[PDB]
């Protein structure tokens, strides 16, 4: 067959894009989740709870490395992550192919934020419904993006994304500042997990990956059992 | 039972609708209304009844006691032509 | 390597009379140093008034003939009537220009009858130029057959000749001994000879033998 | 609310090509008339401003030397099939040597009326009546926003169409000659124009068998004005 | 058949052929072809009822809408 | 209504509105009927004009040498469905140098015209073609339809008022294997004087017969030619 | 490929966004544009400028060619494309037959290309009107018009704009034969039209001449000044 | 409403109507079945008479698939024929690429799918349509399969579509085509469409019967003449 052709999102009177609007509180239903830069490399955690105990939380991730040194969460959907995740595992490797480095991860973002906001003007289809948060450790320093449905991004030192970010948010302002290491955001990454979690946070509530120098990485539950001991 | 349609007149019930709403107006006595048939194609009775009435007024306008063929005139193209925006019929020649 | 292209000998002939048309030509089909057959004519009736003559790769003949007569039909289809002459020739000539890259190797020559009932020959290259004529001869021995009716037929190289118009029965016998005068010299020249009379009424046919080298 | 553009009525036929029809009605009438000497032409020209120059618009216009056209309803879409039957002729002329009768014209572009879709948009308002000379003779035709067309010979379309129809049926018969199909026309246009006429409100062509097609103009067409 | 009963039929009727040249009618419609065909033969005068009778009643029944339509065929 | 919209959507009763409107412009037609003898096959159209001075419009055409239709409904989807069927004799007659079988056209054609009755904003063909033409099992009658669903017959009639025509078809049709050219054209003649107004009937300008026969090419007959085959009829019984 | 029928006829033969589109051409600047017999004189009113910053950008009468001077209103982003267009088109007459384009075939171009592009898929009409003015080879100055349904069609005077039936109602009520004899009484009649236009306050008009031979000339606000002074010193003696 | 108008669209209760009315036209088809013998498989298709003015062997509702395969339509004739051409296409696909003939269960599966490929869309319609197949083979036995409008194919010992398909499926379950060779199975298939389409719906019919098996040769061909002359033999054996 063959597509539309018609792009479905219009302006309203008021000058709003409507469906948008409504795919940003699709993402403000997703899960809650954090992400800290702090001196050395950033932590990423999100909050993930099996519905059921019939289900293996080691078969799916949510914490996702992109290349060495760059991982990526989101807070949002399911389907909609999987795919545009393997468009930028693509996409690192056409930046790679053509100058034999590992991308900037402003370089991917550009890329991702164009893939977006190209996606939500086409004709026939309805935009994504997912906010990712984006880290890495490129030339010393470690960087904190976070993009949107519409196609934009933003740097943050520390926010939060998913269930009740107005108050995690508040709860990072009132929390960080510049001065931190990687496992003090690990411990007051729990500190803002447990603000909005459920009553029982154990090594499989939670999912975290890190930056380093060394680049990235994802923490296996033996250290983040560690993590979750001796926390709050 | 009966589903009497009322449609627009093809062009001689429309010449007899100028007669009727022309019938007891000060006019020039040599005008022709066929002329006047030919150019409304789509228009209902009460629109031609307007045409008259307007194009008396025409009449009253200046200080004229009887109407021209060219006071016509000036009414088919403000009646028709420039009341065109709305002419309320072509949606509901589809009945929608 | 594979050559796309062979000569399949044949010899036609075609002049125009003042009522009529003569288009003749011989029975053989033939390559190499061997016969295929001692019975192949190019005697082709497209109209009551128009018969055609098609010489060189038998292949392209068979396909060029065809075409035409699918475009006859496609004519009358679109326009209630027949071709003329002039018709035929004018469309055949795009036709044969149509593969100017790769042309056939097809020599034609159109006999048939005007509007106003008189002869009209038209012969062809393989490319698509032609004109007018009053007689044309194509295939091998056409260079033994034309200086002839130049002769015979053009009046040339004579002192005080008469010009007497030519009559249907002076052509008959003039055909009947220049194609036993091509046979004899031309190994091309086939075993039967086809030749087709176009008048006002209709079509004639008639096969005359000949000798069988 | 909105439906397709090829949706059939619930009598059958169509919508928009039936709109089309309602579309010609607007456009300035216009007469031809087929007569065995030969196909006279005429029509007015709807003359609107003193500010405007008359002979730049027209509705008379040639394809070959044997083919005039008269076109009416809509202007700007006659053109391009003004264009269409140029090159067709050209192509006729340019393969066959001959050229293409007037019926098979017609039926060329009649073809081409009837093509708008949602592939590879709308009909066409315009109404032709088409003069040529043939080997048959005259001919007049007539052809259709649905792509019908059908041979007259003495058609009058337009605004006036349905009452010059009815004074011309009675005018007319088979044995007319040209110059009283000419003055007979100017007659029937005399009455149903609504401006005075003179030499520039209206103009004419001809086709004859011994002539090509000629194009009146002011010089020789008041003479039937005078003597109308 | 049912409803021809109390009015003067001519016998130049063919209900078979009537009823197949009316499709897609009900029992209100095909009563309805009764009385128009009953009211036509009136209008002209006629006592009997005729087959045309039936067949222009048919095009009142149907109901459709006039507009001009020769130029098929 | 909503249903009554696109060819695509079905109706709750599951019948599509828009054939059932395209079966309506072959009802708006004149009339034609197409019938075979053993040997022979004769089709009678009945031509209409719009004014005295309008031509009469033809409705017969002649497709092939043994393959002669018929028309009904728009005249350039006639055309638009004829060069196509001429194509379709002329492309199998230029592959296998034989006629084409008639049987094996006309499902052709219904396999041509299905596919924009089941697409999006596509028309059906409304057409109501009547085909006469030669297998080498003689006289073959068929007829078409919008919905693409063609019948074989013996003796059929389309166009406005045919169930007359049919009505005389029905109870004559014993007498049509057995009747040769004379009588069987003026059999025709008098299916087309049933479906008539009761004053003109066959004023030799609105009325053509063609005919193919087992060794006569399909031809088309005018007013003209229709004369000697026009007279020797009974007048009209009222 | 997005491939939709946007002209629809009416169901009592209309054309919506033709119709609509006029009324868009309807509601821009009005521009007057007259022909001499040696020299030819149109102008724009309404520049309605900033008057405090750049003006060289805002200009709307171009050139096609050397003796083909351009005019418009309507909506500008529509109009320049148009333009652009038929400068390729006017040079491809040049790569074609050798003489200068005549302003009967480029304005045939323009409403061809403009009906063709109400005939398509998916496309609005244009929302532009224009006025062409050219001066051919043999020297016969002449005008036309573009209606945004397509048609051509020539005059003696046009005017076209918000405002522009009843300046057209002024240049019938005020164009003689006389008027014409000499160029800058032309000019004066343009200022007249102008000046019996709409308002504009002193500086709000761009006017711009040709003598049938030289290129377009544009008189600075000094002329303006100079022939309204005797336009309204004519008309104070006159009244 | 409007949610049974496309075919891309669920209904809130979830569901597709368009696919349930095409289903809806195929009881307004007369009477299609087709019941597999012990060694052959016989098609049974009886045929309305519309007028007299036909003649015998039109718009036949039976069809021949390959020189073994058969199917029986019933629905719309045209997107009947429609997917014989497609059908009768793709076992040229199958010999034309791998050199045999193909086996029943891989010719539903790609009929099935085509099927189902416009059950999808809002730029197509469902078919209208119902059919069966059935054929023989020397190394698999009878095969016979049915299709709905939706793309669904089962196996079957007997099966049935028309107008009444309950009033005609309730009989089929008495025989015994366990054990039956298709001999008095054509004259048990005669009875039981015999029995069904009374004088008040319907004016005359006509018997349309198909039959394949070894006896057949493998091949697919229609019954002969004196053999459903002995059908009609024992058609009056009914009023009893």
């Amino acid at each position: 067959e063959r597509g539309y052709s018609f792009s479905l999102t219009t302006f309203s009177p008021s000058g709003k894009l409507v469906q948008i609007e409504y795919a940003l509180a699709a993402v403000a239903g997703g899960a809650p989740s954090v992400g800290i830069k702090a001196a050395n490399g950033v932590v990423l955690a999100t909050e993930k709870k099996q519905k059921s105990i019939l289900y293996d939380e080691r078969s799916v991730h949510k914490v996702e490395p992109i290349t060495k040194h760059i991982g990526l969460v989101y807070s949002g959907m399911g389907p909609d992550y999987r795919v545009l995740v393997h468009r930028a595992r693509k996409l690192a490797q056409q930046y790679y192919l053509v100058y034999q480095e590992p991308i900037p991860t402003a370089q991917l973002v550009q890329r991702v934020a164009s893939v977006m906001q190209e996606y939500t003007q086409s004709g026939g289809v309805r935009p994504f419904g997912v906010s990712l948060l984006i880290c890495g450790w490129n030339e010393g320093r470690p960087y904190l993006f976070q993009s949107d449905p519409s196609g934009a991004y933003f740097a943050w030192k520390a926010t939060a994304m998913g269930k009740n970010y107005v108050n995690g948010k508040t709860f990072l302002e009132k929390r960080y500042n510049e001065d931190l290491e990687l496992e003090d955001a690990i411990h007051t990454a729990i500190l803002t997990l447990k603000e909005s979690f459920e009553g029982q946070m154990t090594e499989d509530n939670i999912e975290v990956g890190i930056c380093n120098e060394a680049g990235f990485r994802r923490l296996t539950p033996t250290e983040v059992k560690d993590y979750l001991a001796a926390i709050a | 039972d009966r589903k009497i349609e009322f449609s627009l007149p093809d062009l001689e019930g429309r010449t007899h609708i100028f007669k009727i709403h022309a019938r007891s107006m000060s006019v020039e006595r040599d005008i022709r209304f066929e002329l006047l048939a030919r150019l409304c194609p789509n228009s209902t009775g009460a629109e031609i009844r307007s045409v008259c009435t307007e194009a008396g007024m025409f009449a009253i306008r200046a200080r004229r006691k009887i109407a021209t063929e060219k006071d016509f005139l000036e009414a088919v193209n403000k009646v028709i032509k420039s009341y065109a925006k709305f002419s309320a019929t072509p949606r509901y020649m589809t009945y929608n | 390597r594979f050559s796309p292209y062979v000569f399949n000998g044949g010899t036609i002939l075609a002049i125009a009379g003042e009522d009529f048309a003569i288009v003749a030509s011989d029975t053989r089909l033939s390559e190499g140093f061997s016969i295929h057959t001692r019975d192949s004519p190019k005697c082709y009736k497209l109209t009551d008034k128009t018969v055609i003559g098609c010489s060189g790769f038998h292949g392209d003949c068979l396909t060029l003939t065809k075409i035409i007569e699918a475009r006859l039909k496609m004519y009358k289809h679109s326009n209630n009537k027949a071709m003329t002459t002039g018709a035929i020739a004018a469309m055949l000539s795009t036709i044969l220009y149509s593969r100017r890259f790769f042309p056939y190797y097809v020599y034609n020559i159109i006999g048939g009858l005007d509007e106003e009932g008189k002869g009209a020959v038209y012969s062809f290259d393989p490319v698509g130029s032609y004109q007018r004529d009053s007689f044309k001869a194509g295939g091998s021995a056409s260079a033994m057959l034309q200086p002839l009716l130049d002769n015979q037929v053009g009046f040339k190289n004579m002192q005080n000749v008469e010009h007497v118009p030519l009559s249907l029965d002076r052509a008959m016998r003039l055909v009947k001994d220049v194609f036993i005068s091509a046979a004899e010299r031309d190994v091309y020249t086939g075993d039967a000879l086809r030749i087709c009379i176009v008048t006002k009424e209709g079509i004639r046919e008639e096969t005359v033998s000949l000798r069988k080298d | 609310y909105d439906r397709g553009v090829n949706t059939f009525s619930p009598e059958g036929r169509l919508f928009q090509v039936e709109y089309a029809i309602e579309a010609i009605k607007l456009g300035s009438t216009a007469i031809g008339i087929q007569t065995s000497e030969g196909v006279c032409l005429a029509v007015e020209k709807r003359i609107t401003s003193p500010l405007m120059e008359p002979s730049s618009i027209e509705k008379i216009v040639e394809i070959d030397a044997h083919i005039g056209c008269a076109m009416s309803g809509l202007i700007a879409d006659a053109k391009t099939l003004i264009d269409k039957a140029r090159v067709e002729t050209q192509n006729h002329w340019f393969t066959y040597n001959e050229t293409m009768t007037v019926e098979s014209v017609t039926q060329a572009v009649s073809n081409l009326a009837l093509q708008f879709g949602e592939e590879d948009s709308r009909p066409f308002g315009v109404a032709l009546l088409f003069g040529g000379v043939d080997e048959k003779g005259p001919q007049l035709f007539h052809m259709d926003p649905s792509g019908t067309f059908v041979q007259c010979d003495a058609r009058a379309i337009g605004s006036a169409s349905e009452g010059a129809q009815s004074s011309l049926q009675e005018v007319y018969h088979k044995s007319m000659t040209l110059k009283e199909a000419i003055k007979s026309s100017l007659i029937i246009l005399k009455q149903v124009m609504e401006e005075k006429l003179n030499a520039t409100n209206i103009e004419l062509a001809t086709v004859q068998p011994g002539q090509n097609f000629h194009m009146f103009t002011k010089e020789e067409l008041e003479e039937v004005i005078k003597d109308i | 058949q049912i409803h021809s009963r109390k009015m003067n039929v001519s016998p130049d009727v063919n209900y078979e052929e009537l009823a197949r040249c009316t499709d897609d009618f009900n029992g209100a419609q095909c009563k309805a072809v009764c009385v128009e065909a009953g009211m036509i033969a009136l209008r002209r005068g006629a006592t009997e009822l005729t087959h045309e009778d039936y067949m222009e009643g048919i095009l009142e029944v149907q109901a459709k809408k006039k507009a001009n339509l020769q130029y098929y065929a | 209504n909503q249903y009554d919209n696109d060819v695509t959507v079905w109706s709750p009763q599951g019948r599509i509105h828009q054939i059932e409107y395209a079966m309506e412009a072959v009802k708006q037609g004149s009339a034609t009927v197409g019938l075979k003898s053993k040997t022979h096959a004769v089709l009678v159209a009945l031509k209409r004009a719009q004014s005295e001075l309008a031509a009469h419009q033809k409705k017969i055409l002649h497709v092939d040498n043994h393959i002669g239709i018929s028309i009904a409904g728009l005249t350039a989807d006639a055309r638009l469905l004829c060069n196509f069927m001429r194509q379709e004799c002329l492309d199998s007659r230029f592959v296998f140098d034989r006629p084409l079988p008639v049987s094996r056209l006309v499902s052709l054609i219904g396999s041509k015209t299905q596919i924009p009755t089941q697409r999006y904003g596509r028309r059906p063909y409304g057409v109501g073609l009547l085909i006469a033409g030669y297998d080498d099992m003689g006289p073959h009658i068929f007829q078409t339809c919008p919905s693409a669903n063609y019948f074989d017959c013996r003796a059929m009639s389309i166009g406005a008022r045919s169930q007359s025509a049919r009505t005389y078809l029905e109870r004559h049709m014993s007498e049509f294997m057995e009747c040769n050219l004379n009588e069987l054209v003026k059999h025709g003649l008098r299916a087309l004087r049933e479906t008539l107004p009761a004053e003109q009937d066959l004023t030799t300008k609105n009325v053509s017969i063609g005919i193919v026969g087992k060794d006569l090419e399909f031809t088309i007959y005018d007013d003209d030619d229709v004369s000697p085959f026009l007279e020797g009829l009974e007048e009209r019984p009222q | 490929s997005y491939d939709r029928a946007i002209t629809v006829f009416s169901p009592d033969g209309h054309l919506f966004q033709v119709e609509y589109a006029q009324e868009a051409v309807k509601k821009g600047s009005t521009a007057v544009g007259v022909r001499g017999r040696d020299i030819v004189v149109l102008g724009v009113e309404k520049k309605s400028v900033a008057k405090l910053q750049d003006e060289r950008t805002v200009r709307k009468i171009c050139a096609l060619d050397d003796n083909v001077c351009m005019a418009f209103a309507g909506l500008t982003a529509d109009a320049r494309i148009v333009i652009n267009r038929a400068r390729v088109e006017c040079q491809s007459h040049r790569l074609t037959v050798e003489d200068p384009v005549t302003v009967e075939y480029i304005t045939r171009y323009i409403a061809s290309l403009k009906q063709r592009y109400t005939q398509s898929n998916g496309r609005r009409p244009f929302g532009i009107s224009a006025l062409i003015v050219g001066f051919d080879f043999d020297g016969t100055p002449r005008l036309y018009q573009t209606d945004p349904s397509g048609t051509y069609h020539a005059w003696k005077a046009n005017a076209i704009g918000r405002g522009a039936k009843s300046v057209r109602e002024f240049l019938e009520k005020n164009y003689t034969d006389e008027a014409i004899e000499t160029d800058d009484l032309t000019i004066k009649l343009v200022i007249k039209a102008l000046l019996e236009v709409v308002q504009s306050g002193g500086k709000n008009i761009e006017l711009a001449v040709m003598r049938r031979d030289q290129s377009l000339k544009i008189l600075n606000p000094e002329e303006i000044e100079k022939y309204v002074a005797e336009i309204e010193k004519e008309k104070e003696e006159n009244e | 409403t409007g949610y049974d108008l496309s075919a891309s669209t669920f209904s809130p209760d979830g569901r597709v109507f368009q696919v349930e009315y095409a289903m809806k036209a195929v009881e307004n088809s007369s009477t299609a079945i087709g019941i597999r013998c012990k060694d052959g498989v016989v098609f049974g298709v009886e045929k309305l008479v519309l007028s007299k003015l036909y003649e015998e062997g039109s718009n036949k509702r039976l069809f021949n698939v390959d020189r073994h395969v058969g199917m029986a339509v019933a629905g719309l004739l045209a997107d009947a024929r429609s997917l014989a051409d497609i059908a009768r296409e793709e076992a040229s696909n199958f010999r034309s690429n791998f050199g045999y003939n193909i086996p029943l269960k891989h010719l539903a599966d790609r009929v099935a799918m085509y099927v189902h490929a416009y059950t999808l869309y809002s730029a197509v319609r469902p078919f209208g349509c119902s059919f069966m197949l059935g054929s023989y083979s020397v190394n698999d036995g009878a095969q016979l399969y049915m299709i709905d409008p939706s793309g669904v194919s089962y196996g079957y010992w007997g099966c049935a579509i028309g107008k009444a398909r309950q009033a005609a499926k309730t009989e089929i379950e008495k025989l015994q085509m366990k054990e039956m060779t298709c001999r008095d199975i054509v004259k048990e298939v005669a009875k039981i469409i015999y029995i069904v389409h009374d004088e008040v719906k319907d004016k005359a019919f006509e018997l349309e019967l198909s039959w394949v098996g070894e006896l057949t040769n493998g091949r697919h061909e229609i019954v002969p003449k004196d053999i459903r002359e002995e059908a009609e033999k024992y058609a009056k054996e009914s009023l009893k």
